[PDB]
RNA sequence: UAGGAGGGCGCGGCGGCCGAUGCAAAACCCGGGGCGCGAGCCCGGGCGGAGCGGCCGUCGGUGCAGAUCUUGGUGGUAGUAGCAAAUAUUCAAAUGAGAACUUUGAAGGCCGAAGAGGAGAAAGGUUCCAUGUGAACGGCACUUGCACAUGGGUAAGCCGA
RNA sequence: GGUGAACAGCCUCUGGCCAAUGGAACAAUGUAGGCAAGGGAAGUCGGCAAAACGGAUCCGUAACUUCGGGAAAAGGAUUG
RNA sequence: CGACUCUCGGCAACGGAUAUCUCGGCUCUCGCAUCGAUGAAGAACGUAGCGAAAUGCGAUACCUGGUGUGAAUUGCAGAA
């Protein structure tokens, strides 16, 4: 729910769903699927990852 | 050339066994530089890499003892 | 010199008392041995025709003479250690049998 | 086992985090005694115990 | 029979991580510390180990707060 | 970095050092006292013909239980040697490091002899080995530090 | 012999006295020359490169060949015992400085499905996968790896808790 | 899958392997496994070890007995 | 003559004694009294541009603020 919210108020898109897992060296990784409104390229050149 | 990782990604793509995978001896160069399923699946397509037929069990001993059992 | 020559190998006096278990890769050590005494070159290579004829029959069985040919030939790799090799490779055998088949030379 | 706590894979994250050797750089800080990473630890050999 | 044999049907826990101490030495069935006592509301600790008493007495963890008490009595506990 | 033995005339002379060599180091003395006085070329042709078991080294001081053979007559009558090949080899490469040494300074390779030759025990490396009732033995190898000084020969 | 007593040699300090010391101190080595019945002592040679003695008084954790003595190291033993169950390997090729051990292909055999096959519970903890690798390890060997280094990987409203 | 009463053993297919350090030789003594003329326990403390029997169909099956057993008793015959 | 065994002498190894040290220990003496429900000791996990440990610190995370001092830190790179 807060990643969500998050994913929300930063970048300004929205989450149709998320997925979580605890990678093992320690932190979490969460899979943020954009609802197809949005487009993922569009965000990872807003961004800078690709 | 190792292909370790050629007979897997082909017994898993062929969907056979480790035993069953042919990879044809002249054409380990670009056997050895595909590095992928993908590109696995390309050299099926291709004809590089074959399933091996199955080794032959015929029943017909059985079948001909048989219809001498009748 | 470069030179193909049919020799026929008794191979039953050279395998006999053999081990089972290595009744076969004795008899390749054999007609390793017999190609060096028969053409002087140290450097043997079987063809895999050869090999697949002699170990068809099992590792406990083998056959008792094999008509091989030894191909003595050039060593054209320019690395190399002797300027020469043989290459032996199973060789067709006529219907008659290997009856009074000496040596022969090949064309 | 596959089935782990929390506990014990947040535990595991930090054992993980402390194998590697000593960082190439470390070695030449002033009046340095640190000379490989005595504190290794090995699936096969140490078990953790825990 | 005993050992070889028997060394092989090691396969539960008796003892999971504390929480309290941190060790493992959590007796499961019994639900209790064997090195802190726990849960019991005090700790265990017994005089005829002096190096189990110091292995874990006071000033070998970080000292979060009694570390400033010297400073701050220095100044006599001073608010500006 | 300095060696047991100077040459007799330091001009003249190349030579080649191993230290922590991982072989045998009984094997390499009986390689060494087998090869010393040798010509250059001699004790690279007899040292390859052994490395191809053809010809044997003789084993004259540790040799307790080292069975007999024939190709050593002429050097031990008693006919008792072996063919080290690991050794030979690192002795080989010793060998052709001198000679390249010789060479760079500018000697007749023909006319180079094995002047000084010594195998001398290095540091023993430790490994663990697993005995009956549970009992764990060393099992250590014994490396050899092997240098040899090679001399033109004078009339 | 047990045992006793006297006079001495030696070690480490302390209070004093006499000095040596980068023209080489301490320590250690010698087929070096001596002195003493003896503990020991003096000098030479060498390595060594910074501290050291001798005398009187005084003190003490002071003298080693033993204790199935403690710790550490090193021998002979010894290149010796030995690497032997689970049927089995062989031929071309390729890579590589190097091939019995890597990879491919042809062959020949084994597990023979209460399996030497496909999955899990426990337990392990990153062993999983890729790229590479000087050492070490893989009780032979290696181009190789479950070894070493750098990265990657574990997604649940429905399987669980 | 085959034989077989059978998830016995023995061979095969799917799947997995040839991982157990290799080369040469056939001496004693060993370890695991065989075979032996005439005799068959004389060996030995003791038939220890090994051999002989072994499936199935048909017949027959004693003393003794808690009348349930003995019992697959014993002794025979057949097998493709 | 030569090999082996014992040995003597020179050098080289093996090994870490001896000598010179020492941000350490031990002993004696002295000064003060200051943990915790306003959450302590201990434990855990995180935390650095390149860190694993030790040393710090707590999502403000090898620190923030004040004050003093008065030009650095430092294995490297970087804003200064
Ligand atoms: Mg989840
Ligand atoms: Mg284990
Ligand atoms: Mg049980
Ligand atoms: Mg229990
Ligand atoms: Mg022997
Ligand atoms: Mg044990
Ligand atoms: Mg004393
Ligand atoms: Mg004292
Ligand atoms: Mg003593
Ligand atoms: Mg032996
Ligand atoms: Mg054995
Ligand atoms: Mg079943
Ligand atoms: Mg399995
Ligand atoms: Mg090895
Ligand atoms: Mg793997
Ligand atoms: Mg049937
Ligand atoms: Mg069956
Ligand atoms: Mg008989
Ligand atoms: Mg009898
Ligand atoms: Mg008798
Ligand atoms: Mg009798
Ligand atoms: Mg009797
Ligand atoms: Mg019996
Ligand atoms: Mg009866």
């Amino acid at each position: 729910k807060k990643i969500k919210a998050a994913v929300k108020k930063m970048y300004d898109i929205q989450a149709k769903k998320v997925n979580t897992l605890i990678r093992p060296d320690g932190k979490k990784k969460a899979y943020v699927k954009l609802t197809p409104d949005y487009d993922a390229l569009d965000v990872a050149n807003k961004i800078g990852i690709i | 050339v190792s292909l370790k990782l050629q007979k897997r990604l082909a017994s898993s793509v062929l969907k056979c066994g480790k035993g069953k995978v042919w990879l044809d001896p002249n054409e380990v160069n670009e056997i050895s530089m595909a590095n992928s399923r993908q590109n696995i699946r390309k050299l099926v397509k291709d004809g590089f890499i074959i399933r091996k037929p199955q080794k032959i069990h015929s029943r017909s001993r059985a079948r001909r003892a048989h219809e001498a059992k009748q | 010199e470069v030179v193909t020559r049919e020799y026929t190998v008794n191979l039953h006096k050279r395998l006999h008392g053999c081990t089972f278990k290595k009744k076969a890769p004795n008899a390749i050590k054999e007609i390793r041995k017999f190609a060096q005494k028969a053409m002087g070159t140290n450097d043997v290579r079987i063809d895999v025709k050869l090999n697949k004829h002699i170990w068809s029959s099992g590792i406990r069985s083998v056959p008792r003479r094999v008509r091989v040919r030894i191909a003595r030939k050039r060593n054209d790799e320019e690395d190399a250690k002797e300027e020469l090799y043989s290459l032996v490779t199973v060789a067709e055998v006529p219907q008659e049998g290997l009856k009074g088949l000496g040596t022969k030379v090949v064309e | 086992p596959s089935h782990k706590t929390f506990r014990i894979k947040q535990k595991l994250a930090k054992k993980q985090r402390q194998n590697r050797p000593i960082p190439y750089w470390i070695r030449m800080r002033t009046d340095n005694t640190i000379r490989y990473n005595a504190k290794r630890r090995h699936w096969r050999r140490t078990k953790l115990g825990f | 029979t005993k050992g070889t044999g028997s060394f092989g049907k090691r396969r539960n826990k008796t003892h999971t991580l504390c929480i309290r101490c941190g060790r493992r030495s959590f007796h499961l069935q019994k639900s209790t510390c064997s090195s802190c006592g726990y849960p019991a509301a005090r700790i265990r600790k017994y005089n005829w180990s002096v190096k189990a008493i110091r292995r874990k007495t006071t000033g070998t963890g970080r000292m979060r707060y009694m570390r400033h008490v010297p400073r701050r009595f220095k100044s006599n506990f001073r608010e500006g | 970095v300095k060696y047991s033995t100077d040459p007799a005339n330091p001009t003249k002379s190349a030579k080649a050092m191993g230290r922590d060599l991982r072989v045998h180091f009984k094997n390499t003395r009986e390689t060494a006292f087998a090869l010393r006085k040798m010509s250059l070329n001699k004790a690279k042709r007899y040292l390859e013909d052994v490395l191809a078991h053809k010809q044997a080294i003789p084993f004259r001081r540790y040799c307790r239980g080292v069975g007999r053979t024939a190709q050593v007559k002429n050097r031990q009558p008693n006919g008792q040697g072996r063919w080290p090949a690991k050794s030979a080899k690192f002795v080989l490469d010793l060998l052709k490091n001198a000679e390249s040494n010789a060479e760079v300074k500018g000697l007749d390779v023909d006319a180079l002899y094995i002047s000084h030759i010594q195998v001398n025990q290095a540091q023993k490396q430790r490994r663990r080995t697993y005995r009956a009732h549970g009992r764990i033995n060393p099992y250590m190898s014994n490396p050899c530090h092997i240098e040899l000084i090679l001399s033109e020969k004078e009339e």
